[PDB]
DNA sequence: AGGCTGTGTGAGACAGCACGTAGGGCC
DNA sequence: GGCCCTACGTGCTGTCTCACACAGCCT
């Protein structure tokens, strides 16, 4: 009885070793519990690995709307910007090295898996654990809220797979903060993407009345090309709840057709949480374009 | 309890496998010591700004640029603007934003400009960027850019044309103002109406897979044609409505 | 932080008082008030429901009925009213029976088993002859057995990749006039017209190359009479739902 | 002004805390449980209580009563078109553990799988017949060892019943739940009248009961590897492949009806309670077959693996 | 005697709750 | 000022985790 009352204080003592050294500060080096110090030391090593494998300057980060992400295979976040905390609750140091398939939605893990697995360019929606309230005040992660995030990137390999994933949130219409522009109007639908709510500025973009409008369903007026793209795009809107679309030409009326971008949203009822209707942002990218065509028969 | 204890003991034998793997250089103890004098060879963040900016060139695929708030004019860009936008550094030096976007997109970039921003627009090259930044004192604005035979014509559930690409014009002559109000049948030989109206009728009973048949189509020029089309119903994706009837019709 | 979770509580609390203001049909901007007409209303009105409503309860749902057996003899003890609307037969017919007179007259082997602690099988009974099947559960107890009973042209044609006929549906003895047998083992492309082969070797080659979407097309069938008749088909392969690879192709002779 | 203030908060939070203490003693359960409820469970169980006597005055309106109940293998569960349960079967303590005080009132999607919480909300919302698979929380192990909340294994149950609507519109489900036995640890007996299977991943025939030969005729190691999709006849195979699809999303299945090719001609109908296996991904899956009616029409030959 | 597994211990931090006082708002 | 619904926090208990103590094994 006495290398376990001294091995242990041996390792206790070279456990506090590996910890100190990492690029944290001293003290709050000093109080991690004896596994944040790996889950934190591997990584790094990781990190550095895959870096030198690739391999105003302060100022990229800043500019960025979103925090960046390393998924490794098996995916185990080996990286994480020193900014996710504005967005999410969660701090670099309490969330590097955890298994990403512990912070999403367990219906959201098949998308995940197939992305990480081996053209480059990824693309997907995916839900992740926040624990900030809409006040700005951190709460526990013991009543995480799902967040939807936007996330762009290309898989890459190293001397062995990997990820590099910019991932961005989505603002919601009713708190809007970034200023609009003379190019975009807003517009509510109904559940079936039915028009219900229809501001007056598509009288003087497009070409439609807001009257005219009002009834008709949506999907009666995108070009035939991107039918495929908005369906996706809706039921990615309804399964999850919120959603930004591509760039899907939307018909005029006397011909031709005007490019737009939607940023989908869901109102949810208070007293029994039922969906009650989307509701959508759109921009406007172009002008009129072949306006001495007819494509449909309301243009007719 | 035991559980538990044994979950932990297992996790933390496989973090100490793993560190053990990335070390180049045991008894479990050896191993940590090991590890602490590699980690003292190298090396108060995790990562340098540099080797954040590696990250993102690669992740993102954009540049940065910054831009003054009274005239546009542009004081710094990114050496990254070379691989994208196909330019050089020249051209976007001393000059005006304004000036290296599309003439109709004027008005956009200027009610932007004049804490937070976001916007799409198109640089020369035309390109979408997604350009999103803030402001700082200087009044500047700093952002990061980023980057992003067949026919087609819908159907309603009797058959009558409800929309024909601007294609039509090539694949069989007609103006796409003309197809629109008749029904297909109508355009369809005589001998393969039956075909053509079988397949319409029953579609709509075979809802959520495509269906593909062959028939004659006519041209401009009186003769004949080998037209096959894979019509497939629409359904919302909520309600389940039927509501209109895809054609993408192929030339063969 | 303890003030998010004392505010959750306080909103709980509040739709919970909401929801009682309306449920109580007497009633009003109160609490204390509304918690007073809530108790002097339920002063009106041990377990939730009373043995009488589960009873409803349990039938309107499974639409089921009790019955009793002896396993010594297999007499009816006792059958519930409910036998009526389902098996549509009378109380007395069922009553004084037994078990093994109101099933058809190949089952009586699973019930002899059972019979003789749970029990569960399924069986099909007489319907006052159209036989139904209901799939009866229950225990056993002092020995009797209680256990309650629930409630639940064109001939398809498979093919090989290459067009040889692995199975004929029996609907072909009369929309084709051939045996099933005869047509079993030979390539779809002989029976077709003496100089036709070339759609539906197209037709063949395109709907397993084509993602496996359904297709259309026409000809000319034979028939033992020598007669030359126009059937459509709908062909489409099929695929496994985990491996997603290709078993066989479906194909409906479909007769105009 | 301070002082006399709070003096009148002191009094009506004590009259409001004997009246709510008061209103627990109407519910019908017993006033040891009564007591030590809190505020919160009170109303959840007095607004449950009021809404199903509501419902079962309004549509749903004895020697031998009381044994409903224990003949039924499942437990009774009323949801309303909010997710909201307002009633749970006293018996369902013995297939989950979780009690019916504890329970009830508690909105159903709080207590399945997440990626569940579709299936049930199509079924819930309005042909009035229901009948779907749901992964419901269980805190019960075999043969019965009462655990806490978070070491919960989901369970599937093969949910039935109808809908229906009673005039405030108001829609409320009625469901009867039934678990599906581990094969490994059956408890009901196993009549004569049965053949066990196990098959690969893909449905491939890996290891068959012997009874199949007295049952339908094919030999015990005849059927090795080959794929089942082969023997179902086709106007059952949309069945199938949808009971193989909720067997692989949803660990077990109870396929319903089929007709099963047998040698010499003719076909005997079967019934198949699939159940997967997990590794502690998956490694294989069982089936227990029933058999419902000799061979039917022996004479006529569908298949060319019966020529 | 070396490290390796299996077992129980005391201690700090926790969420649950109820109950306090208090601005502040309808008469 | 007359009530009455909200807003933050003292203290408490019952749980959660984490690292520290005896059993035992091939080099």
């Amino acid at each position: 009885r006495d290398a376990a009352r001294c091995r242990r204080s041996k390792e206790t003592e070279v456990f506090y070793e590996l910890a100190h050294e990492l690029p944290l500060p001293h003290s709050v080096s000093s109080h991690l519990d004896k596994a944040s110090i790996m889950r934190l030391a591997i990584s790094f090593l990781r990190t550095h690995k895959l870096l030198s494998s690739v391999c105003m300057d302060n100022l990229y980060l800043k500019a960025l709307e979103g925090f960046i992400a390393v998924v490794t295979q098996d995916g185990d976040m080996i990286f994480l910007s020193e900014n996710i905390s504005k967005f999410m609750g969660l701090t670099q140091v309490e969330l590097t090295g955890h298994s990403i398939f512990d912070f999403t939605h367990p219906c959201d893990h098949e998308e995940i898996r197939e992305n990480l697995s081996l053209s480059t360019e990824r693309d997907f929606f995916m839900r992740m654990k926040c624990t900030v309230t809409n006040r700005g005040r951190t709460v526990n992660l013991k009543s995480a809220t799902w967040k939807v995030l936007h996330c762009t990137g290309q898989v890459k390999v190293y001397n062995l797979s990997c990820l590099i994933i910019m991932c961005e949130p989505i603002q919601h219409p009713s708190h809007m903060d970034i200023p609009l522009d003379s190019k975009t109007f807003l517009s509510r639908h109904s559940m079936d993407m039915k028009f219900t709510y229809c501001d007056d500025r598509i009288t003087e973009l497009i070409g439609y009345h807001p009257e005219e409008l009002l009834g008709r369903s949506a999907y009666e007026f995108y070009h035939a090309l991107d039918s495929e793209n908005m369906t996706k795009s809706h039921q990615n809107l309804c399964t999850k709840g919120q959603v930004v679309s591509g760039q899907y030409r939307m018909l005029a009326k006397h011909g031709g057709y005007v490019w737009l971008e939607t940023q989908g949203t869901v109102i949810y009822n208070p007293r029994n949480l039922q969906p009650q209707c989307i509701m959508c942002v759109n921009y406007v990218l172009s002008e009129i374009e072949k306006n001495d065509v007819v494509f449909s028969m309301d243009q007719t | 309890h035991s559980e538990i204890e044994r979950r932990r003991r297992n996790k933390m034998t496989a973090y100490i496998t793993e560190l053990s793997d990335m070390v180049p250089t045991p008894d479990k103890l050896t191993i940590l010591r090991m590890a602490v004098s590699h980690m003292k060879s190298l090396r108060p963040s995790f990562l340098t700004d540099q080797e954040l900016k590696h990250l993102i060139l690669e992740a993102a695929d954009g540049f940065l640029f910054i831009v003054s708030c009274e005239t546009g004019r542009v004081v710094y860009v990114s050496d990254s603007v070379t691989p994208v936008l196909n330019q050089p550094q020249s051209e976007w030096f001393g000059s005006t934003l304004y000036d290296q976007v599309h003439p109709d997109d004027v008005d956009k970039l200027r009610e932007q400009l004049s804490s937070r921003r976001s916007f799409i627009c198109r640089m020369r090259c035309f390109v979408v960027v997604h350009c999103t930044g803030y402001i700082k004192a200087w009044f500047c604005l700093v952002a990061i850019g980023r980057l992003q035979t067949e026919f087609i014509s819908r159907h309603n559930i009797e058959g009558i044309f409800t929309f024909v690409d601007h294609r039509c014009v090539a694949t069989v002559g007609y103006q796409p103002q003309e197809l629109l109000g008749k029904n297909i049948v109508e355009f369809c030989h005589p001998e393969d109406q039956q075909l053509l109206r079988d397949s319409f009728q029953q579609v709509v009973k075979l809802k959520g897979q495509v269906l593909s048949v062959m028939f004659r189509f006519r041209s401009k020029n009186q003769e004949w044609l080998w037209m096959r089309t894979s019509s497939f119903t629409f359904q919302n994706p909520y309600s389940d409505e039927i509501e209109y009837i895809i054609c993408t019709n192929t030339n063969v």
